[PDB]
């Protein structure tokens, strides 16, 4: 369901403990930490959590700084690491053209390809409260 | 003497490059491909003078061994060093192709770290 | 966890793989980093993770890390000084190969702390055991002396270089004299320290017992040396004379440079001069049977050798005839050396190949051949009429890239012989069977301007060009005046509308100050005294020399000392490429 | 006006070439090499417009493919750049996804999409839905 | 190898007249086209596919049309059969076949086909019975025929129907008719004057629409960006409307364009950002080309000034590109000149060579009287580390600015000497013509220019153009620096005689005139220069220029009459007022 | 236990 909708992208209160539990459910369901970032997958994940749990679209807000992207709202356990794609990856004859390896690159203001990755170090304390005002 | 040893494929992509002096940069990398390989037919003299820079090139029917200098080198010494390098790579791994480049990419740099030092063709 | 890269559509971290205990995975990771560095990525954010983490095995990983450091030594010293103390603490290692590699990768760092933090590992490995360590030490001495700056112990480095000149290993002393030549690229106070009666014998013994590479540097520094003795000079020539080395071209041309700069004797009475002339010709002939690039370099040097001393390859021309399986540069230069060596005893062999080369397919080669026929006409005395008939037959084929080059050598024949060919003008100027390039235009305009007693309808052929006065040709005035300074006197009230029209076009229409000054010099001369103008402009001119395509003698004496250099191949002054 | 449309992979081949002006065979052989030598060196952090003598060649890099559309310096470069992206999205939506192997294997559909998108140096249809409907009607 | 095996397989498929089929021949032509895509030339039997165009198989017909479009040869009967099939498809009621024929005409460009089908295609274009997909191909086909042969295009009575094409519900016809009228307006403005007033209403109906309309012609929540750009480029090729209602409607449309640009973005897509900024930049170019509304010009200059601070490099390129004619205005010229330091900073902090070239062009355009010395110094600091390909245009632009804006010409001579010293190999000849003309014309920088070029010639790594300029300047004004002990006539000759040998042919031609002017000037220096003129290296030289100069100067120095010598080699009168030959060279270059 | 992204068209 969620993995099929995320891989088909080739062209109440916002409590933090419930967001941690839902992030753990997503990680054990096999939906993230292996895919790239785009606005369509952002809207798909927001609409999926709003459909399956009735969540207000307020939590998914990542940092706009250059480099590593962290979630600003507390509870979400998915940061983004700027993946520099190798030269032997963007030369294959089966890679999709409208794909966030070559579509999401033009859209970010720093020009960096973003992917998803789990970070349990932010489960201890906040990061956006000490990184940016 | 030799201020660079650039190995180019038949299209123009760099395989093994090395910078020895501060007067050779990415513009010196790109200008050789811009005005030597990607050009017209009737290939002239192998010592090309571009922007007070000297490009020697030797095409071994599939690959382009080039040297980029910027002063009064000994003339035939650079070509004899290039032919000695091609003979050493031939005796090392048979023919010279992109599979031989990728399969011995560490060994080519290991040979360049011993047969050449600051543009001086020191014998191993 | 920064700088995360992929592998054929995956996600994996490089820095954890670098800091991991798997040394084979660390080697594969640093191989991928070096591959990205070669293809042109910005992998400079891994420097404290590839330098300070040097805890694994020595040889291959340290060689790759030192390759990364000698590639990225132009980075910031704040990042380069993270483990630079443990980097420079390598002159006490048990492996002299590791010591020499550390010196060779520390020499390429042009940092401000280099002259204060590299003199101790350099001096701690000068008087070492392995000769390759001293070789790399002298290489890095020349590398640090390439900046030519007063270092912390630069005088001690020069004294150690002078000590390493007279040492045991031949490659070591060859690299040391090469470093003395490298620091001798500028003009210091201790420029070219000879120390003759021991260093010459040491260099000769090193040349006798050297390898196939140090002889080039030894003969390179020997080329600038100029002694004054006689028996010492003959011993130097006897030690230099056996040269048929496996490096077939560089050592041979450097020895030819040494022997040609080593020519200070009687040019007609010294028997050893004739001995050297007999000595140079088997290497200068057998040098051509190799690869095409060193063949081209050998031909470009042989051109200068023939232009200076023609009595070296004079009796051997059969090795310079072009075959049918040669590249274009060898095809041009063998032709030029052949038409320079066209003597009075091989014209029958020369002219048949010259008239055969005109039917080739390389356009520049056909242009060189149709200039070569005229150059051979200027060279050979009793062949000018046959070559003139051959050039007229080639012009009668009406080929655009043949006529426009043939009329220039025809103008050269007319300048060499001003009386014997007064019949070609009324046909050749009447043809004009092309739209001529400016060299052929200048040839046509000069031929019309001179010999004006037989081209008496020249006013129409000059006024055909006089309307479109936009080219680089001052001949349209300096040949108009040299004929209509006498035709206008023989016919008064006639061609004033030419001898004043071209001056009004060269006075206040031509923006070129050279053309304007020529116009004013002419206009102030013939409008004042016609006898003075006829004495100045229409005076007799001397004939040109036999060898046509020559260089200046000062530039030839410049290229004599640079026979092995790149200035011989470029045929330019050495300040034309800096 | 659009002078030529090129699809060049980074290896050096030419997959699609449409020439609207009058070029010779040697001119077509030389301009492809000049386009390759200009375009395939600059990275993604540069601009997307290059000038040759009087050209305004606009290029994008989709997964090794290089889409180049040439123009003279009179027209809107962002408009032709989004025309390139719209043509790539039309070729994407004709399939479920597309690549260089699909562009090689379906070149008879690629030339149909180009002839239904660009013509005579200008754009034939700005939309994509009518072009997809025309391609589905011509699929029989 | 593999290409030879593929050619052998193609010859085995179609070499003689073996038994084949229609689908087999179609697959053989498809394989031949696939081999042609790999870079292989083959022309075995083009008539077997050219005669197959009269079939009913649409796929095979399109394959044959692509084959005769990619391999259009100079055949007579094959092109005649192709034109007959084109006329049969145009006479037929098949819209796909008619569009394929129109595409074949517009891609072929044959003179015989353009002379044959010069009348039927506008009749198809104005035919109301045709579909909407035929007109958008036919208008571009007529545009291609008009670009191929403009003399064979009549101005028929269908022009009122051509203007009436823009009132269609379908908008691809509007795009094709806009591309036609934008080219035809440069020769017939009065025949499409009403199309301006129709296109204003069309652009208003586009930009005043919500997201409900234009369900297929929209682009990333932008209503018709290519059509809006085509309409604005159509209006740029026309004067502003004299009607006040049409002028106010156009002003309100441009105001809504600027307000939509100043509005925050709806989505975050960079495709939406480009498709929204494209209409903005074309509206800015229209406002700048009109130069009629100062309220629009001030807002456009402020919009471009705020756009120059953006992060996207291919947006800063257009922000620098669309301001060259904005700097040529008068009212917003100060608002252009507010960010000269920003242009200089964009030239310094660099990421793209064409971005630097556009910054150079904008600085040269906006250089009127702001800071001429600062602009010239920044241009020289850019030129010292510039590229080795476009250096000549920068050298000519520096020379134009230096000869244009200079109160005291001492800085001009210093600028020309710095430009000759820094990469004099790319300095064109008009620059060193112009500095000689200016030094001869002016009469207060002569001694300074002579002393400055005499000090500049003493460097060892001099350039050839410096030797030419110094040779003529010393030969003209060697008398004014004869009193100084460092500039005696002996040193004045010996420096040029050292620079004479290893230089080129026009240098050696010019220095001989300098030598004879020195013989005319200083009777102390006559002996050595007369010996150099009498030398055999000058007399017996192979070059006719140097031989004539040396021979006639040796004859002219020994006529035993100093009065005639002084009358001939006197002071040179100044040049007449020319018409900026450097500007003519720059206009011929760019 | 994650999975791999679809990088190649099958």
């Amino acid at each position: 369901g969620l993995r099929e909708r995320l891989l088909q992208a080739r062209g109440r209160a916002m409590s933090y403990k419930l967001a941690i539990d839902m992030s753990h459910f997503i990680k054990e369901k096999g939906g993230l930490e292996g895919i790239y970032y785009s606005d369509r997958r952002h809207r798909i994940l927001d609409i999926y959590l709003e459909k399956e749990e009735g969540i207000i679209p307020d939590w998914q807000n990542y940092t706009s700084g250059p480099g590593v992207r962290y979630p600003l709202f507390f509870g979400w356990l998915w940061k983004l690491v700027p993946v520099n794609v190798s030269d032997e990856a963007q030369e294959d004859e089966t890679h999709c053209l409208v794909h966030p390896a070559q579509t999401s690159q033009w859209d970010d203001p720093w020009g960096e390809v973003l992917a998803w990755k789990f970070d349990p170090k932010l489960a201890y304390t906040y990061e956006a409260f000490i990184r940016y005002p | 003497m030799i201020g660079g040893l650039f190995i180019y494929n038949h299209k123009g992509e760099v395989l093994i490059s090395r910078v020895y002096r501060d007067d050779i940069g990415r513009n010196a990398v790109d200008a050789f491909r811009v005005n030597v390989i990607h050009a017209r037919q009737q290939v002239r003299s192998p010592v090309t003078n571009i922007a007070r820079t000297s490009f020697f090139h030797v095409k071994r029917s599939n690959i382009w061994l080039a040297a980029v200098t910027k002063q009064n080198v000994n003339a035939a010494m650079v070509f004899e060093f290039l032919y000695k390098m091609c003979d050493v790579m031939a005796a090392y791994f048979g023919k010279i192709s992109e599979e031989n480049i990728k399969n011995n990419f560490v060994l080519i740099y290991e040979l360049l770290d011993e047969i050449l030092d600051f543009g001086y063709p020191q014998n191993s | 966890k920064y700088f995360t890269t992929n592998k054929k559509g995956e996600i994996f971290e490089l820095k954890a793989e670098l800091n991991n205990e798997k040394k084979e995975k660390r080697k594969e990771a640093v191989k991928k980093v070096i591959a990205a560095m070669t293809v042109g990525k910005d992998v400079s954010s891994l420097f404290p993770d590839v330098v300070n983490c040097m805890q694994t095995d020595n040889l291959e990983l340290k060689k790759l890390v030192y390759l990364y450091l000698m590639n990225y030594a132009k980075s910031q010293p704040d990042m380069a000084i993270m483990a630079v103390n443990s980097f420079v603490k390598d002159c006490e290692d048990p492996n002299p190969l590791i010591r020499a590699l550390a010196v060779r990768t520390m020499g390429c760092i042009r940092v401000d702390k280099i002259t204060e933090y590299l003199c101790e590992p350099l001096r701690k490995c000068l008087k070492d055991e392995d000769p390759y360590v001293r070789k790399t030490a002298a290489v890095c001495v020349a590398k640090l002396h390439d900046i030519n700056a007063q270092m912390v112990e630069d005088q001690g480095f020069l004294d150690s270089l002078r000590d390493l000149i007279a040492d045991s290993n031949p490659m070591v002393v060859a690299n040391a004299v090469a470093a003395l030549s490298e620091i001798s690229e500028s003009h210091p106070n201790s420029n070219l320290l000879d120390l003759n009666p021991q260093n010459i014998n040491k260099l000769l013994t090193a040349l006798n017992e050297c390898t196939e590479w140090g002889q080039i540097f030894i003969l390179d520094c020997l080329s600038n040396y100029n002694p004054k003795d006689d028996r010492e000079a003959q011993s130097i020539c006897e030690r230099v004379t056996p040269r048929l080395s496996h490096a077939n071209s560089a050592v041979v041309l450097s020895a030819v440079k040494v022997l040609m700069k080593f020519l200070e004797l009687l040019p007609k009475d010294s028997d050893y001069y004739n001995m050297l002339l007999k000595k140079l010709a088997p290497p200068l002939v057998t040098l051509l049977s190799g690869e095409p690039e060193v063949q081209y370099v050998a031909l470009r040097n042989i051109n200068l050798i023939v232009q200076k001393r023609p009595e070296i390859l004079k009796q051997e021309i059969k090795v310079f005839f072009v075959k049918y399986n040669d590249p274009i540069y060898v095809k041009l230069e063998k032709l030029d050396i052949m038409i320079r060596l066209a003597s009075q005893a091989n014209i029958a062999q020369v002219l048949a190949e010259l008239k055969e080369y005109a039917t080739e397919v390389d356009v520049d080669f056909v242009r060189k051949a149709v200039r070569a026929i005229g150059r051979c006409a200027i060279k050979v005395e009793q062949s000018a009429e046959r070559c003139v008939s051959t050039l007229l037959d080639l012009i009668q084929t009406k080929v655009n890239y043949v006529v426009q080059e043939a009329i220039v050598v025809i103008r050269d024949i007319f300048r060499k012989y001003p009386n014997k060919y007064e019949s070609i003008i009324a046909t050749l100027c009447e043809n004009l069977d092309s739209l001529d390039e400016p060299d052929a235009r200048a040839a046509m305009i000069w031929i019309v301007g001179e010999y004006a007693e037989r081209i008496d309808n020249a006013d129409e052929l000059l006024e055909s060009f006089l309307e479109g006065f936009h080219d680089e040709s001052t001949q349209v005035q300096l040949t108009l005046l040299t004929a209509i300074v006498k035709l206008f006197l023989k016919k008064p009230s006639e061609t004033q509308e030419l001898v004043q029209q071209v001056l009004s076009l060269a006075t206040q229409d031509s923006d070129n100050p050279d053309l304007r000054d020529r116009g004013y010099i002419y206009w102030r001369l013939l409008s004042t005294d016609p006898v003075t103008a006829k004495e100045v402009v229409l005076s007799e001119k001397p004939l040109i020399s036999e060898e046509t395509d020559l260089i200046e003698p000062t530039l030839l004496d410049e290229l004599i000392c640079h026979i092995g250099s790149l200035a011989s191949v470029y045929h330019k002054p050495p300040n034309a490429f800096v | 006006m659009i002078r030529f449309i090129l699809i060049q992979n980074r290896a050096g081949k030419t997959r699609l070439a449409k020439w609207y002006m009058q070029f010779d065979d040697d001119e077509k052989q030389k301009l492809i090499e000049e386009v390759h030598a200009v375009v395939t060196v600059r990275d993604a952090k540069h601009t997307n417009f290059v000038e040759f003598r009087n050209f305004k060649i606009i290029y994008r890099r989709y997964a090794g493919l290089y889409f180049c559309i040439c123009v003279d310096v009179n027209d809107n470069n962002l408009a032709y750049l989004e025309a390139i992206h719209n043509f790539v999205e039309v070729l994407n939506e004709y399939f479920h996804c597309v690549s260089e192997l699909d562009l090689v294997f379906n070149f008879y559909k690629v030339y149909t999409v180009v002839d239904e998108m660009f013509l005579a140096g200008e754009i034939r249809e700005t939309s994509q839905t009518k072009v997809l409907k025309q391609l589905l009607m011509l699929q029989s | 190898k593999r290409i030879n095996k593929e050619l052998a397989n193609i010859r085995s498929k179609f070499k003689g007249d073996k038994a084949l089929d229609g689908y087999s021949k179609k697959k053989y032509v498809c394989k031949l086209l696939f081999i042609f895509l790999l870079g292989h030339d083959i022309d075995f039997g083009h008539m077997e596919a050219v005669n197959l165009l009269s079939s009913n198989r649409y796929t095979e017909k399109q394959i044959g049309y692509l084959f005769i479009s990619v391999l259009v040869n100079s055949n007579s009967e094959l092109i005649r059969l192709i034109n007959n099939a084109i006329k049969n498809d145009l006479a037929s009621r098949n819209p796909t076949f008619m569009g394929l024929a129109l595409h074949c005409i517009a891609n072929v460009g044959s003179r015989e086909m353009a002379e044959a089908f010069a009348g039927e295609i506008p009749k198809i274009l104005v035919a109301g019975d045709t579909m909407d997909s035929v007109k958008q191909s036919a208008a571009l086909c007529l545009l291609r025929l008009y670009r191929t042969s403009p003399d064979l295009v009549p101005m028929g009575d269908w022009t009122s129907r051509v203007v009436h094409l823009l009132n269609d519900q379908h908008l691809g016809v509007v795009t094709a008719a806009t591309s036609l009228i934008t080219t035809l307006a440069q020769k017939n403005p009065e025949e499409f004057k009403t199309s301006v007033s129709l296109a204003v209403s069309r652009l208003s109906r586009i930009v005043t629409s919500a997201s409900t309309d234009l369900q297929d012609y929209t682009y990333y929540f932008v209503p018709a960006p290519w059509l809006s750009v085509k309409l604005l480029r159509l209006l740029q090729c026309y004067p502003p409307p004299e009607d006040p209602a049409v002028r106010g409607r156009l002003t309100e449309c441009l105001e809504t364009i600027l307000n939509k640009a100043q509005e925050p973005p709806k989505s975050k897509k960079v495709q939406h950002s480009n498709a929204k900024n494209a209409v903005l930049f074309e509206a800015i170019s229209l406002i700048i080309h009109h130069d009629s509304e100062p309220n629009l010009l001030v807002r456009a200059c402020n919009q471009l000034g705020q756009f120059l601070q953006h992060r996207e490099t291919n947006l800063r390129y257009l922000a620098l590109e669309s301001m060259c004619t904005l700097a040529s205005s008068e009212f917003s010229h100060e608002a252009v000149k507010t960010h000269i330091e920003t242009v200089i900073n964009a030239l310094k902090t660099e990421r793209d060579v064409s971005v630097r070239q556009r910054a150079v062009d904008l600085l040269y355009a906006m250089c009127d009287r702001s800071n001429a010395q600062q602009i010239v110094a920044e241009m020289l600091s850019y030129l010292e580390t510039a590229d080795y390909s476009i250096r000549e245009e920068i050298v000519l632009k520096v020379a134009i600015l230096a000869e244009k804006y200079a109160v005291d010409y001492t800085w001009y001579v210093d600028t020309i000497l710095n430009l000759i010293r820094i990469a004099g190999d790319y300095v064109s000849e008009e620059v060193w013509y112009r500095v000689i003309q200016i030094v001869i014309n002016r009469d207060d920088v002569q001694g300074y220019a002579a002393k400055t070029v005499f000090e500049a010639l003493q460097a060892p790594a001099c350039h050839e153009n410096l030797v030419k300029v110094g040779g003529y300047i010393l030969g003209e004004f060697g008398n004014l620096i004869a009193g100084d002990p460092r500039s005696s006539p002996l040193i004045q000759f010996n420096l040029l005689h050292s620079k004479f040998h290893l230089c080129s042919v026009p240098t050696r031609a010019l220095l001989l005139s300098t030598y004879i002017k020195f013989v005319n000037l200083f009777p102390e220096v006559k002996a050595t220069i007369q010996d150099v003129l009498r030398s055999d290296s000058q007399l017996k030289n192979a070059d006719v220029e140097l031989q004539q100069r040396a021979v006639e100067y040796l004859r002219l120095s020994t006529v035993a009459s100093t009065d005639i010598l002084a009358t001939v080699l006197e002071e040179m009168p100044p040049f007449p007022e020319r018409e900026s030959s450097i500007l003519a060279k720059l206009k011929k270059k760019k």
